[PDB]
């Protein structure tokens, strides 16, 4: 049958903490296979399945650096979203980014996802064409404009149609 | 480690010739690849990008295809123009996924496109300083684009690279090199000897 | 129109001395800002990409040490210290982090390094008139301009005909020559050709000026060598058309 | 294979 790979990256800014809680959870076919937890000590990406015990040390080093850098992106953009929605600092807010790919039996892409949600409500999302954006509201429109101008859809589509589909194929070979 | 290699330092073509500049890189992951061009006296500027295997980028009649199998991004143009004369840089986007901003640039390749000169008429004229004085220069001019100008053997007699001027109003181009020294034994007749002159040149009295 | 301003455009830097560079972003569409060096071998190397006001970073490469600071949403600074080899510094900007969005290069700061401040000389400029033989043979007349004995190698040569800068008929050498090519700190020369119809040259009312802008000392450098303080100056030479 | 550090800000 068909198959999916899906990552869910979340940042929640906290009240008297200020350093946000960052998490990343990868799934294939809706089973958790990797996780990063910023509230861990010296936090790294860690396999959650036996069939991820053979990616080799530099995969884990590389995506652990990505998490650290992605944490900088969630925290900058949480505080941009404060401005865009005219709320105040030392709030509790959540940014969620869901992305990945569905493939059919043949391993070819059926569907791609890039969805952003602020405080449980969706903010901007990539349409099935992988070429245009749906903005929820007036704040999201600002973002949609900047991203149409900068060709962000093409940028995400290169991941969606290349790396995502190729890695979902390898993960399905690893874990028969 | 991560790298970009451009096989050529310099490439010399005539107008309408076929151009390829080789770019090979070493990077794992899914880096974007780029070409930049620096026209003479200017800053570098973007030409095009490719972000996926087998994607062809193009601008201004140039193209390159992303080839992950040969880690290649060879720049080509079917028919170059004199206005393509420039330095072309291949660049690797950051491939670690950390997106630090670093572009990794190859060493650059200098492209000199020479015009097709329709009515050659090589000659070596003497020119005198406008401020009187016994100071003078030698003009090697009107020679075809496939002639080349090498330095002197003497280091007291200075000699300059060919150079193309365009008289736009009378749609005419001409190469020239200049040669001058203070050696008193300096001669216009015997000053490009250390160069493969045509046999056809003029050498007035 | 122009996305970035850089200052200074150029600067003569005694070996070991420090220089401050600034870059101004004219358009907030492109808020990511970078520094790149170009060394004298024309190699481009990334130094920094800095997004946030307050980001300060530090790097050491052959020839120069660097402190880069993102000061405001529109201002990028670079301190270049312990300079041992000349380079150009380009500010760049981008709508993106730079793994994907292209870089727009600003106009660049050219830094020249000289060991010794008493190897600084202006050019001498001379104009050489068309050969009568060339006018006979072709019905065209070529003027040649020479700038000689200058150091360092940063000049700009233009041709002026009847008070108007011209481009048509002009070819300037892409690069100076070292007059004493051994002598590691040799003075330079430069040639340019302007070629007109023999008719234009033959008209005695037509005036031809070869103008060489030379980049040298400031009025805020000390100087005691008797011969004229070799400041940033323009040196020209001229010829008038002859009926002859 | 997670995504790379996001190229663009909101």
């Amino acid at each position: 049958g068909p198959h999916s790979m899906r990552y869910y990256e979340t940042a929640t800014s906290r009240r008297g903490l200020g350093e946000p809680r960052y998490t990343s959870v990868g799934y294939v076919d809706d089973k958790e296979f990797v996780r990063f937890d910023s509230d861990a000590e010296n936090p790294r990406y860690e396999p959650q399945v036996p069939w991820m015990e053979q990616e080799g040390p530099e995969y884990w080093e590389r995506i652990t650096q990505v998490a650290k850098g992605q944490e900088q992106w969630f925290r900058v953009n949480l505080r941009t979203l404060l401005g865009y929605y005219n709320q105040s600092a030392g709030g509790t807010h959540t940014l969620q980014w869901m992305y990945g790919c569905d493939v059919g039996s043949d391993g070819r892409l059926l569907r791609g996802y890039e969805q952003f949600a602020y405080d449980g409500c969706d903010y901007i999302a990539l349409n099935e064409d992988l070429r245009t954006w749906t903005a929820a509201d007036m704040a999201a429109q600002i973002t949609r404009r900047k991203w149409e101008q900068a060709g962000a859809a093409e940028y995400y589509r290169a991941y969606l149609e290349g790396e995502c589909v190729e890695w979902l194929h390898r993960y399905l070979k690893n874990g028969n | 480690m991560d790298s970009v290699t451009q096989t050529e330092g310099q490439v010399a073509l005539s107008e309408e010739d076929f151009l390829t500049i080789h770019c090979n890189y070493s990077a794992s992951g899914y880096p974007a690849l780029f070409w930049y061009v620096q026209y003479p006296g200017e800053g570098p500027q973007f030409l095009f990008r490719a972000s996926r295997d087998k994607e062809k980028g193009s601008s201004r009649g140039f193209e390159a295809t992303y080839n992950k199998e040969t880690t290649s991004f060879h720049l080509q143009k079917a028919s170059v123009q004199e206005s393509d004369s420039a330095v072309y840089y291949c660049a690797l986007g950051d491939p670690t996924g950390a997106n630090t901003g670093k572009l990794t640039f190859g060493h650059g390749t200098i492209l000199r496109v020479h015009p097709n000169i329709q009515n050659p008429d090589p000659a070596v004229y003497q020119l005198r300083d406008s401020k009187s004085s016994d100071k003078s220069v030698c003009l090697f001019t009107d020679f075809d684009s496939q002639t080349n100008v090498s330095q002197s053997k003497d280091s007291d007699v200075y000699i300059t690279d060919k150079c193309v001027l365009d008289m736009r109003s009378m749609d005419f181009k001409s190469n020239s090199a200049v040669a001058w020294s203070n050696k008193s034994d300096f001669a216009c007749a015997n000053a490009f000897n250390n160069s493969i002159i045509p046999e056809d040149t003029f050498f007035p009295s | 129109m122009t996305l970035l301003e850089q200052n200074p455009r150029w600067r003569l830097v005694p070996r070991g001395q420090a220089v401050n560079l600034r870059c101004i972003l004219k358009n907030s569409q492109y808020p990511w800002m970078s520094w790149y060096q170009q060394d004298l071998q024309k190699q481009l190397q990334w130094l920094f990409t800095l997004r946030s006001p307050g980001d300060k970073e530090v790097k050491s490469l052959p020839g120069a040490d660097y402190l880069a600071t993102r000061v405001t949403d529109t201002e990028l600074r670079l301190q270049v210290a312990n300079m041992s080899q000349g380079r150009t510094l380009y500010c760049t900007c981008s709508a993106g982090r730079g793994g994907y969005a292209e870089q727009f290069f600003g106009p660049g700061t050219r830094l020249t390094v000289l060991e010794d401040l008493k190897n600084v000389f202006p050019p001498e400029v001379a104009v050489f008139e068309p050969s009568e033989a060339e006018i006979s043979h072709t019905q065209k007349a070529t003027l040649v301009c020479l700038a000689t004995g200058f150091y360092p190698d940063h000049v700009e040569l233009s041709w002026w005909v009847n008070g108007k800068e011209v481009h048509s008929g002009v070819c300037t050498d892409p690069q100076p020559l070292k007059e004493q090519p051994a002598l590691n700190d040799s003075r330079y020369a430069l040639s340019s050709r302007l070629r007109v119809s023999a008719t234009f040259w033959q008209n005695p009312r037509n005036h031809f000026r070869c103008q060489v802008q030379f980049y040298g000392l400031s009025e805020n450098d000390e100087w005691t060598q008797d011969r004229a303080k070799p400041v940033t100056q323009i040196v020209s030479a001229e010829a008038w058309g002859r009926a002859d | 294979h997670p995504g790379s550090v996001n190229e663009f800000d909101f």
